[PDB]
């Protein structure tokens, strides 16, 4: 039941901005985040 | 330092779990790999010579006709020679591009913090560790990301007395009846004072500005004063 | 970028002819080293419009309200009345900017994995971020701020105390608004304003150009074309006449695959650049001395445009 | 006072001008001695 299907590809997830002349969000909690990142020397 | 230890468990973890994880490294292994394999692979093409192996021309040709098919795998070999280092000085531009990036990653996220944006991994730079790598180095970068973000009521600046109030360092926010000064990249609020803010101007010029009571730290400092203040001429009235 | 080109040499060389075909078999991986290297040059054509415009894994959106404290960005926002999301900036940019002998000769050009559209897209999401959120939704959850008061972080960032913005909003507004007027205006006003992404596309139309040209050339062969040798000469002197234009017509494409790799490299170098300028000019704020433009960098505002990408840096000066 | 810091003394930097740096705290003590000497000079009166 599985086979190729071809679709218009998504750029990404959509999200609107909540935007707002009073309004800001603050993060109440954080992550250390460990990124691996190879260059050729 | 759990969040440091758990992160490190999974870099090992996916450095040993995906084959294709060091694939910028693995590229220039399989470019010389493809490059010298084209390289020798074309000693066996004729380039349009009788054959490719000079013994064959030698052995069945005279002094007059050798030269010419002998020029034949000269002048393609040579092709081949100058193909080869056109493609080796173009991907050693790469190479130095690479190693120069590298290099000012050792020195700006390894040797100290870069305040340089994506610079030094995705989040804002705190360290990074070195780890060495077959023809390459492999950056273990540690960033802070902002995670938990919480929608709070905010103003420009805070009205006290007529004269407009500014932040010193963070923004101001409502936990929706009092208001507090925090940081922007770490919710921690605290109490609007003459300390956390400046005072600029009065309190007509900024758009959206609010009213609140700025606490002032001298104020109780010195009223409980004023009432030793008082006790001492009591005190003085009496002899 | 540049134009993805993909040439079949086996068809170039030896142009719908089996005995020419037989003859370049005789040069072996010459005809595979030169489609391998066109193959990795459109490869990195999509890296580079990935690395540069495809820094947000979000589709941002702008808000139905447009109370940035002043600011009008109706010329760099998209227009929902056009059928591309295009600005009036980034129109002015295409407009200003602007082949059938090429494919007939076996030279076939490869549409960009981002379309026109979506390479708008990735700039009406950048726009929105920048002017909504601020840095923040590029280093983590996007944090919404009112404009405004994102401002006043980006005076301070320069060395201006944040009560200069408030006590001058409206000049300051006003001298934004006046000036991208002037951004609209200068690029509709003069034609060689993008010249250097009119660089890219007369690099690729005489690079082409010659490429074509080339097929015309006798490189001392009786004639360029491999049907008038064969129609004329036997399988000895046609293979004689043949070899010349394999031999010239080799070297044509030698010479523009090593231009289109020193190109190429012109073009990663670039695209690094703006991909540095979209992190730290458009999804940050600059401290480093005139690397957002001349004066102290408060932000930028990205606009697409034909093989490239345009920054409106504003500086306070 | 708040908008300048101390580092040695007056004759070490070469240039430095006279001036007085005025202090927030001086008149918030300068009037708690003209509410003891107005709360004296009342008291003589009874």
């Amino acid at each position: 039941s599985q086979s190729i299907i071809a679709y218009t590809m998504s750029l990404g997830v959509e999200n609107s901005v909540a935007y707002s002349n009073n309004s800001i969000a603050i993060p109440t909690n954080f992550t250390i985040s460990v990124t691996t990142e190879i260059l050729p020397v | 330092a759990n969040q440091f230890n758990s992160a490190i468990g999974k870099i090992q973890d996916s450095l040993s779990s995906t084959a294709s994880a060091l694939g910028k490294l693995q590229d220039v292994v399989n470019q010389n790999a493809q490059a010298l394999n084209t390289l020798v692979k074309q000693l066996s093409s004729n380039f349009g010579a009788i054959s490719s192996v000079l013994n064959d021309i030698l052995s069945r040709l005279d002094p007059p006709e050798a030269e010419v098919q002998i020029d034949r795998l000269i002048t393609g070999r040579l092709q081949s020679l100058q193909t080869y280092v056109t493609q080796q000085l173009i991907r050693a531009a790469e190479i130095r591009a690479s190693a120069n990036l590298a290099a000012t990653k050792m020195s700006e996220c390894v040797l100290g913090q870069s305040k340089r944006v994506d610079f030094c991994g995705k989040g804002y730079h705190l360290m990074s560790f070195p780890q060495s790598a077959p023809h390459g180095v492999v950056f273990l970068h540690v960033t802070y990301v902002p995670a938990q973000e919480k929608n709070f009521t905010t103003a420009p600046a805070i009205c006290h007395d007529g004269k407009a109030h500014f932040p010193r360092e963070g923004v101001f926010v409502s936990n929706g009846t009092h208001w507090f000064v925090t940081q922007r990249n770490f919710y921690e609020p605290q109490i609007i004072t003459t300390d956390n803010t400046f005072v600029s101007g009065n309190c007509d010029v900024v758009i959206g500005i609010v009213n609140n009571t700025v606490y002032d730290p001298l104020q109780p400092e010195l009223d409980s004063f004023k009432e030793e203040l008082d006790k001492y001429f009591k005190n003085h009235t009496s002899p | 970028s540049m134009t993805k080109t993909s040439v079949d040499c086996t068809m170039y060389i030896c142009g719908d002819s089996t005995e020419c075909s037989n003859l370049l078999l005789q040069y072996g991986s010459f005809c595979t080293q030169l489609n391998r290297a066109l193959t990795g040059i459109a490869v990195e054509q999509d890296k580079n419009t990935q690395e540069v415009f495809a820094q947000v894994k979000q589709i941002y959106k702008t808000p139905p309200i447009k109370d940035f404290g002043g600011f009008n960005f109706s010329q760099i926002l998209p227009d929902p009345s056009k059928p591309s999301k295009r600005s009036f900036i980034e129109d002015l940019l295409f407009n200003k900017v602007t082949i059938c002998a090429q494919k007939f000769n076996g030279l076939t050009v490869l549409p960009p994995l981002l379309t026109d559209e979506m390479i708008a897209q990735y700039t009406s999401a950048l726009l929105a971020g920048t002017i909504t959120s601020g840095w923040t939704f590029g280093a983590g959850a996007a944090l919404q701020i009112p404009f405004a008061m994102q401002m006043a972080y980006r005076f301070n960032g320069i060395g201006v105390t944040q009560n200069v913005l408030y006590e001058n909003q409206k000049l300051i507004a006003n001298q934004f608004n006046s000036a991208i007027g002037k951004i609209q205006d200068s690029l509709s006003s003069t034609a060689s304003a993008l010249g250097k992404l009119q660089d890219v596309v007369n690099q690729n139309a005489q690079a082409l150009n010659t490429l074509v040209k080339q097929l015309s050339s006798n490189f001392g062969a009786i004639s360029s074309v491999l049907n008038d040798i064969l129609s004329r000469l036997d399988p000895p002197e046609a293979e004689v006449q043949i070899d010349r234009l394999i031999t010239g017509r080799l070297q044509s494409l030698q010479t523009y695959v090593t231009q289109q790799l020193i190109r190429a490299a012109e073009i990663r170098a670039s695209a690094n650049l703006a991909a540095t300028k979209m992190s730290e000019c458009v999804l940050g704020q600059s401290k480093r001395v005139d690397f957002c433009g001349k004066g102290y960098h408060l932000m930028s505002f990205p606009q697409s445009a034909p093989h490239g990408v345009v920054f409106l840096h504003v500086t306070y000066v």
